[PDB]
């Protein structure tokens, strides 16, 4: 029921997370961005090549056991 | 996403283009659609992380063997400080044809700002940095709209197998890029 994934920063910096299957990456986001002190809105987050959208879940990308999520801050020019 | 008529490009407007280039491509012509790859402004950050996991990864998500031509939408923006989110776009396009004499082309609508960040990823491709000519900006806030629509003459110039991809003759517009976004 539970899975554990890893968040990996542009710097190498890693933050691990234990949550449920059927539950919201939303929650992984916000507890990640609450932890690093910057703005949720400020923040994407990759999975295999692809933005993740806060509100799937592990389930519904075939997230495994150990899986890695790439947080990069958004860019402007 | 909402793109003012002056507002700088983020990433998200960036992607979302093509996003849209990478689904017209392969409608209109799916063989060359196959060898392109239009790469993530984030994942172009990725592909210069300090971090080498990062950087192999994005190469990963770009899987360039495969690949004659990439799209790198170039940001300036830091990978380690918070604050400093960016401020300029420039394109690179990486040529693989000749397997063994791979090309990168800078295009800069502000010649030179850009080329050191050109340079290193370049080098993580594996090829040679050559600056490469775009009509230059006369505002500072259109270098993403120079980015995505010398991309999109790119495609033109690659599906016609024309010789000359100089792009000082570039014809860059804002609206139909917002009117794209908005569809």
């Amino acid at each position: 029921a539970h899975i554990n994934l890893k968040v990996k920063g542009q710097d190498g910096n890693e933050v691990f997370f234990r949550i449920k299957r059927s539950t919201q990456l939303k929650k992984l986001m916000n507890a990640y961005c609450d932890r690093q002190s910057v703005d949720f809105n400020s923040i994407a987050f990759l999975f295999d090549g692809r933005r993740l959208r806060a509100e799937q879940t592990p389930d519904e990308l075939e997230m495994e056991d150990g899986d890695e999520i790439d947080a990069m801050l958004h860019q402007t020019g | 996403p909402v793109l003012g008529p002056t507002q700088w490009l983020g990433d998200e407007h960036i992607q979302r283009d093509y996003e849209l280039l990478a689904q017209e491509l392969q409608q209109n012509n799916p063989d060359l659609a196959a060898r392109t790859r239009f790469v993530d402004p984030l994942i172009a950050q990725m592909l210069r992380s300090p971090s080498k996991e990062v950087a192999e990864r994005a190469l990963g998500w770009v899987r360039p063997g495969t690949a004659d031509f990439l799209f790198l939408p170039v940001s300036d923006a830091s990978d380690t400080d918070r604050h400093q989110r960016g401020s300029h776009w420039s394109l690179l396009l990486v040529d693989r044809r000749d397997r063994g004499r791979r090309v990168a082309y800078h295009y800069d609508s502000t010649q030179g700002y850009n080329d050191g960040l050109a340079a290193e990823l370049a080098g993580r491709l594996d090829a040679n940095l050559q600056q490469a000519p775009i009509r230059q900006q006369q505002n500072s806030y259109d270098c993403g709209v120079f980015v995505l629509d010398g991309t999109r003459e790119l495609v033109r110039r690659l599906a016609a197998r024309r010789p000359d991809l100089n792009l000082n003759n570039l014809v860059i517009s804002r609206q139909e890029l917002r009117d794209r976004l908005g569809a």
